[PDB]
């Protein structure tokens, strides 16, 4: 929605081929961005 | 099978006849004897050696595979690369496969005509001479020694030598004279 591109989006879709399941989990917690702010990286390209 | 001859009015081989793969068996007042008919085996042999070298023939020039190393990133043509090498070794091994089962059918049934061809070889000389006893064996009216059988396995029987001989056999068994 935000435009740009996915770098080796297709040698990625096609890793994609071999698996039959994911599961996401937390590696970076957005809660625990130290000193940055991390709440405000919106934008209307992206409306929800 | 499709001729008639091999596992048909020949019911089974002889285990006898040991030097060929056609022949003949006979019987008459000098001996009974097999003996293999080598011409037409020989002429058998010629066509099956060279269906063997046929086919031998045929792939020399058979999809030949040398490897390709490839990356981590490619994966994809590594696959493109896998799914051909795979893709051939199907065909040619389809192809292989079929020519065999299909040769086989056509050896099968060559050699199934080879025998009529014979049997119908000896008939067309005797004729008259003989009575066609109709499972793959002949008995003569004019009595027939070895000399006179050769004749008949080298196709070279005369009919109007024994002929009176023999029609004096047809002219009495059909009860003809009985009127006297």
């Amino acid at each position: 929605c935000y435009p740009g591109d996915f770098n080796d989006y297709e040698e990625l879709k096609h890793l994609l081929s071999r698996i039959n399941h994911f599961e996401k989990i937390q590696i970076i917690p957005k809660s625990s961005w130290s000193s940055h702010e991390a709440s405000l990286g919106v934008s209307s390209a992206c409306p929800y | 099978g499709l001729f008639g001859a091999i596992a048909g009015f020949i019911e089974g081989g002889w285990q006898g006849m040991v030097d060929g793969w056609y022949g003949y068996h006979h019987s008459n007042e000098q001996g009974s004897g097999y003996a293999a008919d080598k011409e037409s085996t020989q002429k058998a042999i010629d066509g099956v050696t060279n269906k063997v070298n046929s086919i031998i023939d045929k792939m020399n020039t058979q999809f030949e595979a040398v490897g390709r190393e490839f990356n981590n990133l490619e994966r994809r043509i590594e696959n493109l690369n896998k799914k051909m090498e795979d893709g051939f070794l199907d065909v040619w091994t389809y192809n292989a496969e079929l020519l065999v089962l299909m040769e086989n059918e056509r050896t099968l049934d060559f050699h199934d005509s080879n025998v009529k061809n014979l049997y119908d070889k000896v008939r067309l000389q005797l004729r008259d001479n003989a009575k066609e006893l109709g499972n793959g064996c002949f008995e003569f009216y004019h009595k027939c020694d070895n000399e006179c059988m050769e004749s008949v396995r080298n196709g070279t029987y005369d009919y109007p030598q024994y002929s009176e001989e023999a029609r004096l056999k047809r002219e009495e068994i059909s009860g003809v004279r009985s009127l006297v």
